[PDB]
DNA sequence: GCTCTGCTCCTTCTCCTTCCTCTCGAT
DNA sequence: GGAGAAGGAGCAGAGC
RNA sequence: AUCGAGAGG
């Protein structure tokens, strides 16, 4: 929409909101408030004063809770930034991948505008161990884990893994599987091996909790 | 609708006009070529497009809202000017932009670039509303809602039951409640909201399917089934592309 | 193991079945009853009374998903049903 | 089809649904792990109702008149009259009462109470008044401490995964979430006490009836 | 700038099945 | 009848 | 022994 149809201004806006909760959902310090950010405050400090959303000024850091740490020890720094050119071009996808190269980031978030070439896709797994994951503003604008039909997902640890697994006799191939593509594993930014408990409410008992391997 | 205006008839009268999705075609009447029409950017050609005013009514669109549109899907490669909304006959008139000759000329254009921008207009210009959506049914709908005094009581509100799938739009859409929309597609509820919520909404159909006729099958037995299709992280048909690909015992 | 088993200490309807079948195959042989007959000539109502009194001399052998298993006499298991 | 996509799904003794290659597909059979033959319809008294009117038929409060129990009711209902110690007991009942109610209106939004859930207890409470020919118009030998206790010793006797590691243990405890509190709403003080006037011999009867049938509706293992 | 090296985006093709029971009447 | 599997084709980018 | 047809449930 136009500048003056603040709509995609909002739109953005709300991505932002959603990124600020995925990025707190996934065990960095994010605070109530700094999620809950007003439209109007939004504008204030990142639209540019002639109605435009200054994107580059909405990229920022993220540092892991000692809570995530003592429970994630590896679990390093997350830099999220979304992309000024519409299609995002390798030009521009490296130049995404040096920043995290130069800072040492253990993760990065990198959001599509519009689109996106192969020419960066392939790029976006270039730089072992450190981890690129991608979203487009579109698919952010509304956050997925609020829905009725999504149940609380819990990222488990390697221990809480292995307990699991031995406690019922289990063999990695015997859980439940979820797709490492999957809107939900893509949320939770999970890795082929990590574990999901899941809790659901229930008809024949209070709640039940189930857990599911990401493929 | 978001919660506020669950009894609001026209707000959700607004939701429809940003669902309904429609296209010019389906409020037009004729349109005509030619070489008493209301004002580089100019050749011989007029393209006469009438509107159906009655439709227009219906459809809350007046020549102004459509033309922008028709601006924004044809630039300023197509120069086009609108009757009045009050005029008897809504006619848009398109001329072919073209400063490569045009600029200083009334050159005669080739009449195949009005087919081309006949078809991409009639058949594309996207008026208004969410792609694959067609008929919006408004109407009130029951529902229990824990009153002020802690006992449920039975309230109203407007729910807009469409035609036709696309969550990757309607659910950006302003006014409305993203946590409530609800599909009968397995494979798009999965691949927008995940497989659990796909596992759970396979449930909640299979449900309807036996409760539709008024009988009853224990949860526990429905459960299990949709379980079973869901353990692979996707949908697992009854087929023998579903159950024979699996990784089971050859003389089963 | 002996101890720290973790299946009910309940005897199955599927057990129960089984085992009472298996007795009463063997009393059907002319094998050795545990309990007075008592006007009993039906190698199941024998085994039923056997079963009643937990004279009967077996032990199931519950197989685990794994391969492992635990092993439950007659005697521990608690015939309600 | 159906039949043959589910031809080999069985309850295994571990209590857990499983295939042929031993996959996972229900931790809990059922998410309950109790057979469907021995499942009831009852109704969950706390979801519905005012909060007011379930203030009235649940919240018992021995510090004041507006919520005291009469003291016709137990053999020494006046002596429980200001009895802090059994009224902390009270509010431990009561507060999970409401805790209660939050709980099932978040799993039951729609704010239906009847539903299949296993041992009809209603039906059990009528066969101990009967039984024990309980009169009505005599006040009974029931301590409130000991009604307390005792619904709380039943829940945690109720069993169905019978593990040691934490995880059984969490899954125990959510496998009868809903029973408990069918239990706990069915057997609240003023229930027990004005509602099923029972004896002490009736009560501790009701407890240990609801125990062993319980216990037997859960699935056998082997169960296709 | 212009062909080139990939795609991914389409159109255009091969494959399969209530239960169960009875009789006759042909080869 | 409605899949699925195999194949030809038609363009964004990209290196010389 | 196959093969088709007529039926029954």
């Amino acid at each position: 929409m136009d500048q003056e149809n603040e709509r995609n201004i909002s739109r953005l806006w709300r991505a932002f909101r959603t990124v600020k909760e995925m990025v707190k959902d996934r065990g960095y310090f994010i605070t109530q408030e700094e999620v809950e950010l007003p439209l109007e405050d939004f504008k204030a400090k990142y639209c540019d004063s002639m109605g435009r959303p200054q994107r580059k000024m909405m990229s920022f850091q993220a540092n892991p809770t000692e809570e995530s740490i003592s429970k994630f020890p590896d679990m390093g720094s997350l830099w999220v930034e979304f992309c000024d050119e519409p299609s995002v071009g390798v030009k521009t996808m490296k130049t995404f991948v040096i920043h995290i190269q130069e800072k040492n980031f253990q993760t990065g978030i990198f959001v599509y505008q519009n689109n996106i070439t192969p020419s960066a896709m392939k790029l976006v797994p270039s730089i072992p161990p450190a981890t690129i994951e991608t979203f487009n503003e579109a698919a952010l604008v509304v956050n997925i884990t609020h829905h009725e039909l999504v149940p609380k997902h819990i990222r488990l640890s390697s221990d809480e893994k292995r307990e699991l697994l031995k406690r019922y006799r289990l063999k990695e191939s015997q859980l439940p599987r979820i797709q490492r593509a999957d809107p939900v594993a893509l949320y939770l930014g999970l890795k082929r091996g990590e574990v999901v408990k899941i809790i659901r409410k229930s008809e024949t008992s209070g709640r039940y909790a189930s857990y599911r391997i990401c493929m | 609708l978001e919660p506020g205006h669950a009894a609001d008839q026209e707000q959700a009268k607004l939701i429809r006009s940003a669902i309904e999705h429609t296209t010019l075609k389906s409020v037009t009447i004729a349109s005509e070529i030619y070489y008493p029409d209301i004002h580089d950017q100019q050749s011989p050609w007029l393209l006469r497009l009438e509107l159906d005013r009655a439709a227009m009514n219906d459809k809350d669109l007046t020549m102004g809202q459509v033309g922008e549109r028709i601006k924004q899907t044809f630039k300023n490669d197509l120069f086009v000017i609108w009757s009045e909304d009050n005029d008897e006959k809504l006619i848009i008139r398109c001329r072919v932009v073209r400063p490569k000759s045009l600029d200083a000329e009334t050159e005669a254009e080739e009449d195949h670039m009005l087919k081309k921008i006949e078809n991409t207009m009639l058949e594309n210009i996207t008026l208004r509303g969410v792609e694959n959506i067609e008929r919006v049914v408004m109407m009130k709908y029951d529902r229990k809602v824990p009153s002020p005094t802690g006992e449920y009581v039975k309230e109203p509100e407007w729910v807009l039951e469409t035609d036709g799938v696309n969550l990757s739009e309607v659910m950006t859409v302003p006014g409305i409640d993203p946590t409530r929309i609800y599909t009968n597609s397995f494979i798009d509820i999965m691949e927008v909201l995940g497989i659990e919520a796909g596992r759970a909404a396979l449930y909640k159909e299979v449900y309807n399917v036996i409760a539709s006729d008024g009988s009853y099958v224990n949860y526990r037995h429905m459960a299990l089934l949709v379980d079973v299709m869901t353990t692979q992280g996707g949908l697992t048909s009854v087929t023998r592309h579903g159950f024979n690909r699996s990784n089971t015992g050859a003389l089963m | 193991p002996k101890d720290q088993r973790a299946t009910t200490p309940y005897m199955t309807k599927y057990e129960r079945a089984r085992i009472l079948g298996t007795r009463a195959l063997q009393i059907s042989m002319n094998a050795p009853v545990f309990v007075d007959l008592e006007g009993e000539t039906d190698p199941l109502r024998i085994a039923m009374k056997e079963l009643a009194e937990k004279k009967i001399p077996l032990v199931i052998r519950r197989y685990l998903p794994d391969g492992s298993f635990e092993d439950w006499s007659v005697e521990e298991l608690i015939v309600d049903l | 089809r159906l039949v043959k996509a589910l031809e080999d799904i069985m309850v295994h003794y571990d209590n857990t649904t499983r295939n042929s290659l031993g996959n996972v597909i229900q931790f809990i059979y059922g998410e309950d792990g109790m057979d469907a033959a021995h499942i009831e319809k009852q109704s969950l008294d706390t979801i519905g109702g005012s909060d007011a009117a379930f203030e009235k038929r649940y919240r018992v409060d021995l510090l004041n008149t507006d919520h005291t129990l009469d003291p016709s009711l137990l053999e020494s209902g006046s002596e429980i009259l200001g009895d802090l110690k059994l009224q902390v007991l009270l509010d431990e009942e009561y507060k999970q009462l409401v805790k209660d109610r939050k709980f099932l209106r978040e799993v039951f939004v729609d704010g239906e109470a009847n539903w299949p859930l296993p041992v009809n207890i209603r039906r059990i409470i009528q066969n101990a008044q009967q039984t024990f020919h309980i009169d009505h118009t005599k006040p009974s030998d029931l301590t409130i401490k000991d009604i307390v206790l005792g619904v709380k010793d039943l829940q945690e006797n109720l069993l169905v995964l019978r593990g040691k590691n934490e995880i059984i243990q969490n899954a125990q405890r959510d496998a009868v979430t809903l029973f408990c509190c069918l239990l706990r709403s069915r057997l609240a003080t003023r229930r027990v006490l004005q509602e099923y006037r029972l004896t002490k011999q009736a009560f501790d009867w009701v407890l240990s009836n609801i125990e062993a049938q319980f216990l037997r509706s859960v699935v056998h293992p082997g169960e296709m």
